[PDB]
This record gives structure tokens, sequence and C-alpha cells, in this order.
């Protein structure tokens, strides 16, 4: 059974960033920190986590193509969206603090590591900071977020087409789940489950009756209909910044914020579709502390959870550290643990042990400590 | 349905094929070419321990009930990690 | 619910599950087609408690609480010899330095 | 006369102001007194965005009333 088996530091130190899973490496994409620079024109960043020799790298700055034309690469940003199909990251949305908010569609290649920006045809969605994107099969999934010419929480569903690259505003059926930012959407199956995210209790605009969502929506994709869906008699606490994620057909949330409590989050999850219900799940170990807005990526059966802001021991700290959050720990997993935890001397150990051991306990060095 | 896996000093344990399975060792050992698999290297007291982390490990996968964890004492860890590294588990 | 078992005779060992209302005879019959030896050839103790066929394991001590799979509590057990049964005999596994 | 502003989380910034300050002014102090720059800021009173034209009076914020500040959630 499940536990933190890895905690490391030295990583990009980053909030609000975006992440996915290629194999086992796991790329992240620009993000926020404070007091760096999100003014000034900075490409957006690529920083890849290789979760099997648990090293942190950087890629290397966009060159221009040709001279004369500018290097093709997202602007530094964060609140954005990365998702995967194929061989491309989707990137989209997000906002820096000059420029706000594009609504550019973005592919990287996560073989190549070129960018592109291929012709979009339909209703494209409007700038926005703090939406969920997800797929299935080729459509990308837009929800939600804060959009920036509008001035309003959205509770519209833009899927694009990756196959056409078509842009449709969803003519949904049912009771559309209610306008927010900072939400999670995770496909299981064919429906879209929504969770969490800050949101108005009567309408789509700030009016100092700030809300943080906990009743679970779902969304059909096969028929674009939002479903009505039988109450949880037990559920987590609303909240917005958690990561969510899908592992053996359940959707799993993890940490987050709630203003209204004033409280970061470093509880989990577990919903069930099929029963229709929610269970606090503890891992064994010692896990990341209460923290927002973090990055959750899936490898095999284990997650990459790492960045975010928590409260410094009103001061607030950004996260260069990473998690490992292991589904089904080996046996060998858990004696590098005890080896560990006791210290015991690792010199009769043989190279291949010695090597994952000292993988596990050595720090990246994109970062120094504050 | 069942198979016998022998340490060095000699002590058989018979534990369920399907158990012994969670060891990628002992599951190529099962199914060489042309049942039961002498570790001439592993002592008994660490080869209970594995086969206990079997029957764990059959037993709590895909579950979420809490449960307590597998106890690994530090007399025991380096012979445990080496043994599980052997054995692909 | 399941006790988690170990069933010892001098150097084997065998790993098993069974319910806490299952009886000790099931316990031996499960000995039987490993072991190939009946029930009529078998004793099966709790510590030094000579276990009877028709007790069921909970009635016999076995909790699932107190037979966990990662803690599988022992069960003696001894061979008729000829005319009497062999003394219970389990050999200590060998020890960490 | 005197105004506060209070973000959802706490810490009152009590700012000396007056009526025909606009809303860009106390803004602008907000700024001065606590490094967030305007255009991450946004003043809400009485249930509504306060426009950066408008004036105090405007809206009837009289003495010791408090206005509503909303950040850009950079950090989520």
């Amino acid at each position: 059974m499940l536990r933190w088996t890895v905690h490391l530091e030295g990583g990009p130190r980053r909030v609000n960033h975006a992440a996915v899973a290629v194999g086992h490496r796991v790329y992240s994409f620009g993000g926020y920190c404070s007091g760096e620079d999100y003014e000034t024109l900075r490409q957006i960043d690529v920083h890849i986590f290789n979760a099997v020799s648990l090293r942190w790298t950087k890629l290397p700055p966009v060159k221009s193509a040709i001279r004369g034309q500018a290097p093709v690469v997202p602007y530094m940003r964060y609140g954005h969206s990365t998702v995967l199909i194929d061989d491309t990251v989707l990137l989209w949305g997000g906002r820096n603090d000059t420029e706000g908010a594009c609504n550019v569609l973005y592919a990287f290649d996560v073989n190549t590591h070129k960018w592109f920006t291929p012709r979009v045809s339909g209703t494209v969605p409007g700038a926005r900071d703090g939406h969920s994107a997800c797929v299935l099969g080729k459509i990308m999934y837009i929800f939600g977020g804060y959009e920036q010419q509008a001035d309003c929480f959205s509770n519209d569903i833009h899927k694009l087409d990756t196959s056409t690259m078509t842009w449709t505003l969803i003519c949904t059926k049912g009771s559309p789940a209610r306008w927010r930012d900072f939400h999670s959407a995770t496909m299981l199956g064919s429906h879209m489950y929504v969770f969490g995210g800050r949101a108005d209790r009567f309408g789509p605009f700030h009016s100092n009756n700030e809300i943080y969502c906990n009743r679970i929506r779902v969304f059909d994709t096969r028929t674009e209909a939002w479903l009505d869906c039988p109450p949880t008699p037990v559920l987590p606490e609303g909240r917005r910044s958690h990561s969510a994620f899908g592992y053996n057909g359940e959707l799993y949330i993890f940490g987050g914020y709630n203003a209204r409590l004033n409280r970061h989050f470093h509880d989990l999850w577990k919903f069930n579709p099929v029963s229709f219900t929610w269970k606090k799940i503890e891992p064994k170990g010692k896990g990341p502390c209460p923290r927002r807005r973090q990055c959750c990526c899936i490898v095999g059966d284990k997650i990459v959870l790492f960045g975010g802001t928590s409260p410094s021991p009103f001061d607030l700290i950004d996260h260069s550290d990473l998690h490992i959050l292991d589904f089904s720990p080996s046996l060998k997993t858990l004696c590098k643990l005890a080896v560990i935890q006791y210290n015991l001397d690792q010199s009769c150990l043989p190279h291949d042990i010695r090597w994952e051991l000292n993988a596990m306990t050595t720090n990246s060095n994109i970062s120094r400590p504050i | 349905m069942y198979v016998k896996l022998i340490s060095s000093d000699g002590h058989e344990f018979i534990v369920k094929r399907e158990h012994a399975l969670t060891s990628g060792t002992i599951k190529a050992m099962l199914s060489g070419p042309g049942n039961e698999v002498n570790f001439r290297e592993i002592p008994s007291h660490v080869l209970s321990k594995v086969c206990m982390y079997f029957t764990y490990k059959v037993r709590y996968t895909n579950s979420s009930t809490e449960i307590p964890e597998f106890p690994i004492a530090p007399e025991i860890a380096l012979e445990l990690l080496m043994a599980a590294n052997f054995l692909d588990c | 619910m399941d006790v988690f078992l170990m069933i010892r005779r001098h150097k084997t060992t065998i790993f098993t599950d069974a319910k806490e209302s299952s009886t000790v005879f099931e316990l031996k019959r499960i000995v039987e087609g490993i072991l190939k030896r009946p029930p009529d050839e078998q004793r099966l103790y709790k510590d030094d408690q000579l276990l009877d066929d028709g007790k069921t394991l909970g009635e016999c001590g076995f909790t699932s609480q107190t037979a966990r799979p990662q803690a599988p509590a022992t069960v003696g057990l001894a061979f008729r010899a000829d005319d009497t049964f062999e003394a219970l005999c389990i050999e200590p596994f060998s020890s960490p330095p | 006369m005197q105004i506060f502003v209070k973000t959802l989380t706490g810490k009152t910034i009590t700012l000396e102001v007056e009526p025909s300050d606009t809303i860009e002014n106390v803004k602008a102090k907000i700024q001065d007194k606590e490094g967030i720059p305007p255009d991450q800021q946004r003043l809400i009173f009485a249930g509504k965005q306060l426009e950066d034209g408008r004036t105090l009076s405007d809206y009837n914020i009289q003495k010791e009333s408090t206005l509503h500040l909303v950040l850009r959630l950079r950090r989520g």
C-alpha cells in the first residue's frame, strides 16, 4: 500500500506551472516565482524530471529558426494548461503581468522540442487563466478559468478537435457546473469530473461572495451533457489549486487552498465514479507540507508531485521540492527506505542498489535554498 | 499451485505459486526451459520475511482501507534489500 | 475474517490463509494436499495447545487482528511416526548479525 | 477621513483618503502602503466592482467603511 517514497530538493521553484508525463520523464512548463521577472519579454521554460534517475534538467533557450524571425516559443506565463496527445504537448491559456493573457494555441514536440502554433479555426476561447484542460482521443476540453477580456469566471466548455484544429463552443445540455477558476477537470472513461475551484456564490463576477466548490460535477462527452448525480454523504472540504489525477479508474485530489478557512491542504481524497463516493486516503510516510497549485503527474504506479505555494514558517513561499507517491511499493523500495531511515552502512550493497539509494537521496541543482 | 522455496540453511518455504510470482526472478525460474527453487545465498530469516511480503502484497493490492506497514527491522534491512533486489520484488 | 498462517514442522514452513470460521480439519486437508499425509496422521498446535479437528480457527484463538499477512500466526505440525506421534518440533530460522 | 481595505485572508490596510480621490487614487495609495501594483488590484464595495474613474463619493463610501481587495492569483 501507497506511500510517499521520495522527497527531493533543488528542482525548479515554481507555482502555477503546468506539466505532463512523457514516458518516465515529467515535462514542466512555465509557472510563477516571487522575485523573478514576469513583466519583460522572456521565453517560457521547460524543465524535465527523470523519474528513473530522479534528476531535473532544463532545456536551453529557443533560438530563431531563420535570421530575422523571432523564436517560436510562448512567453513566460503562469496559470496556463498543458495536455499531451501522442507526441505533442498542447499548451494554452495563462498570463504574465505585462501582456496579460493570450489565447494562441501552442504545440510542443516532446521528441524534437520544437514549438509551433498550428492554425486553428472555429470559435477560439477568450484568453484566461486558471482553466482546466483534459483530453479524450484527439479532443482537448477546456473548462472554466477567469476570462481576461470578459472579466468574469467562465463555465463554458470549448473543445479543440486536434484532427482539424477546430474549436467548438459546446452547447451543453443539463445544469452546467458553476463558473470557477483553479478547479480541476479529470477524464475517467468518457466522463469529465470537475472538482473544486474558486467561484462566486451568485454569478460569474467577483462580488465579495467568494466560495470554494466541493459538489463534484460530471460532464458526459458522448452526449455532451452535464449529468445529475447522486449525493455524496462524505466529501472533501471545498478548495482551489488542488491537483487532480485519475488512477485505476478513480479520481484523486491532493492539496489545495481554501480562502474562507485561510487553510492550505495536504490531504488525499479518492472519488469512485461507480459507487459515486468519496474516501479520505492516508498514505504512509511524511508527505509534502500543505500547499496549493503544485503539479501532479502519473508515472506508472507513481505520482510525481512538485512545486506550489505554502505559508512561510501574508508570508508565502514557493517550492522547489518534489515528492513521489507510490501506489504499490516494491519490497526493494521499502528496504531502501529502511536502509536510509536507520542510516545503515551502504558500502556492502551491490552497485546497482547503491545507484538507486543515491538517486533518491541527491538533490538536483536547478535551484538553491533561499 | 504451491511452490517450494528453499533457503541457504535448508529451510523449505511452501507458498502459493501466485504469491511467489510477485518475484520476477522466481517468475523466470518457474518458467525455465524443459516445482521448487533453491536459493543458496538467501538465509531462512530473510526468505521467511520475503514470503510474508508476498502475502502482504497480494492481499493488499488495490486496497484503500488503512492497514499496517510492512515492518522491516534494522538488523535485517541490508540483507532484505539485497534479497528483494535479487528477487526483483 | 481471514487469518494468515505459517504451518511449521521441522524445517518445513507452509504459508497459507483461511477464514476465522474454517475448521482445524479443513486446515489439515490443506496440509494433506501439500505434504501427502492424511488428517488422521497430523496434529496441529497453537503454541503448545493441541487443536481439535472440529473447532474453528477463531474458536482456537486465531483472529484476523493477530494473524495478519505481514505477521502470520504460527501453527505447529506433528506427524504420526509409527504407532505414536512424533514430538512437536519446529526448527528456528537463522539469525541476523 | 479614513477607509480600510481588506483581502479575504485579512491584513487590514487603513488608508488616509478624501472623497474626491478616484478609485485609481486608492489603488495608488495601496501600492504605496503594501507594494501591490494597481493592475493586480480589484476593489469591491457593496458587492460592486469599483471603476477606476469614479471617485469615492460616487459610490457612497463614507468614513470608517471597508473596501474588499481581490488580487491576481499568480500563485494560485
